[PDB]
């Protein structure tokens, strides 16, 4: 829309400039899928007895 | 022992008589807890504290003193008290609920003065202030109390300069009340002479005032008339020409008059006395028996666009029938105000001479028209501010000359460099004037170049001559460049982006 102020004469570059396709644009879920226990957790720790 | 202590302490006993299966219980904790019931319950808990601590103190002095690690204050009292003492207390409450008994005590309410503790101590400070002024004004106009007034000066200054957001969200009406009472005691402290300065304390207290209209109850509506009469007295005396009535009052007049956004008060001493202060400024165009001014332009810029909460002059001045008796303001003068602005508009057409000599005192007179009367209804009437801005550009074409006044002109350039829709792009005359300023900078460049080239090989004292040329070149250049980098390149660069012709020069 603008790009006439701060980058066009000043090195700052369009992000998807030399492409032939856009980015996938990952996003955030809402449903609660299961996932295994990270061992690095603060206060949830397991033990294979 | 406890009940006999109650009977000796509480002489509040009431006279009752002469000489002789499965009810479903509902909840009892539905209604909120007020300040009175919690005051009574914590008074019972505090009576348990005092009685048990007195019995403990009796044990301490009984067993030969001895270490007592349970001796810790009420704040760090462990959970055993607030659990078990309240268990026994609520057992007593459900015991006295049956078979008919109770005891009551209370007086409190969260408010703007008394029992809202921040306002409680603010009111204590205000009370001690008024009491102290009442004490000391005879002792000023003839001790330990001198120190006693020296320290809360710094206390009030610190707490008010620190806390400024106490006022706007938080108060019922004490934001006007306590502030206006402190201002009242400041103004009766004004001419009465003290050693230590307060005028910064008064200035920050005035900054606390805007951040309503009810202060006839307060003296502040009348205090405004007091300060206006003071201003008329001192401006007339200074026109002819005392303890504290001098230029020191003008700084507080500045900080109190500078209320451009939150002109909240209605006081309505609107047109007469401000104009009465205006006319000495035009009488002070010459000397007129006046030791030299300090804040002529600052005292002139206090005129906001009729901003006592919203006024407008010259109808209630010259029409006293309904105005003074019965008001005639804020809607009547659609053109009655703008007759002297039109008179002022002609002078920049005349100011073509070079030096500061034709404008001696115009540096204080020209700006407030540009600031205030332009600022209102700019969306409605932009040609006025346009004419004012290009006229100031033409008048600063006089300042394009190399040396007029290094003291006054950059100070006034900082006082009023503002532009809304006045620049090279709004006004190609301003673009040609910027080209003229570029030619002036080229004159300065050739001058500094000749001076620097003459500086080679020990010609003369270049710090005295070449340097002084650079000083007198730079300072008005600093004023013009501050205007330029302030807002001349605010709309120029968008046009330089959209096309080439915006800033080809």
């Amino acid at each position: 829309r603008f790009f006439a102020i701060c980058g066009l004469q000043e090195g700052f570059e369009p992000f998807a400039i030399n492409m032939q396709r856009p980015v996938t644009t990952w996003f955030s879920k809402s449903l609660p899928q299961f996932e295994p226990v990270p061992p690095e957790h603060p206060h949830y720790e397991v033990a294979r007895m | 022992e406890s009940l006999k202590a109650m009977i000796a302490w509480e002489w509040t006993i009431e006279k009752a008589r002469e000489g002789e299966y499965n009810p479903q219980p509902p909840d009892l904790s539905g209604v909120t807890l007020s300040r009175e019931l919690q005051a009574m319950a914590e008074q019972l808990a505090e009576n348990y504290h005092n009685t048990w601590g007195r019995k403990k103190k009796q044990e301490l002095e009984a067993k030969g003193g001895g270490t007592h690690p349970l001796l810790v204050p009420y704040d760090t009292l462990t959970a055993k008290e607030k659990a078990r003492d309240r268990e026994k207390a609520q057992e007593l409450l459900k015991f006295l609920q049956m078979n008919g008994y109770a005891v009551t005590r209370g007086l409190k309410d969260m408010e703007l003065d008394t029992s809202s503790i921040e306002k409680r101590f603010a009111f204590g400070f205000l009370q001690q202030l008024l009491r102290w002024m009442d004490i000391s004004q005879p002792f000023i106009a003839h001790i330990k109390f001198f120190a006693k007034i020296l320290l809360p000066l710094i206390n009030q200054y610190f707490t008010n300069h620190c806390l400024y957001f106490l006022s706007t969200p938080a108060k019922v009406l004490g934001s006007g009340g306590h502030a206006s009472n402190k201002e009242k005691e400041m103004i009766t402290s004004l001419f009465c002479k003290l050693a230590a300065l307060v005028r910064h304390r008064v200035s920050l207290f005035g900054t606390d005032a805007p951040a309503v209209a009810l202060l006839p109850v307060l003296t502040t509506l009348f205090q405004h008339i007091a300060q206006h009469q003071f201003g008329d007295d001192v401006i007339l005396d200074d026109v002819q020409v005392c303890s504290i009535y001098s230029l020191g009052t003008t700084k507080n007049t500045y900080v109190e008059k500078l209320r451009p956004a939150l002109g909240e008060c209605l006081a309505r001493l609107a047109a007469a006395m401000p104009v009465a202060f205006l006319e000495p400024q035009l009488n002070e165009y010459n000397a007129c028996s006046v030791y030299t001014t300090k804040s002529p332009r600052e005292r002139a810029i206090l005129g906001l666009p009729n901003s006592v909460e919203e006024m407008c002059p010259d109808i209630p001045v010259l029409d006293r029938l309904m105005a003074d008796i019965g008001a005639r303001y804020t809607e009547m003068p659609h053109v009655i105000e703008i007759t002297l602005p039109m008179l002022c508009s002609y002078l920049p057409r005349w100011w073509e001479r070079g030096p500061e000599a034709p404008p001696p005192a115009l540096p204080a007179g020209a700006p407030p028209p540009c600031t205030a009367v332009t600022s209102d209804h700019l969306n409605s009437l932009l040609g006025n501010i346009l004419r004012i801005i290009v006229n100031n550009l033409g008048i600063d074409e006089a300042t394009w000359m190399k040396r007029l006044a290094v003291f006054a002109q950059p100070i006034v350039s900082r006082a009023r460099p503002e532009l809304l829709h006045s620049h090279f792009i709004p006004t190609i005359g301003r673009l040609r004037k910027r080209a003229g300023k570029v030619v002036a900078e080229e004159e300065q460049l050739r001058l500094e170049a000749k001076a620097e080239a003459e500086e080679g090989e020990l010609l003369v004292r270049d710090e005295f001559s070449v340097l002084c040329r650079d000083l007198y070149a730079l300072y008005p250049l600093l004023i013009r460049y501050v205007d330029n980098n302030r807002a001349h390149w605010l709309t120029e660069p968008n046009a330089n982006a959209e096309e080439l012709f915006r800033m080809v020069g």
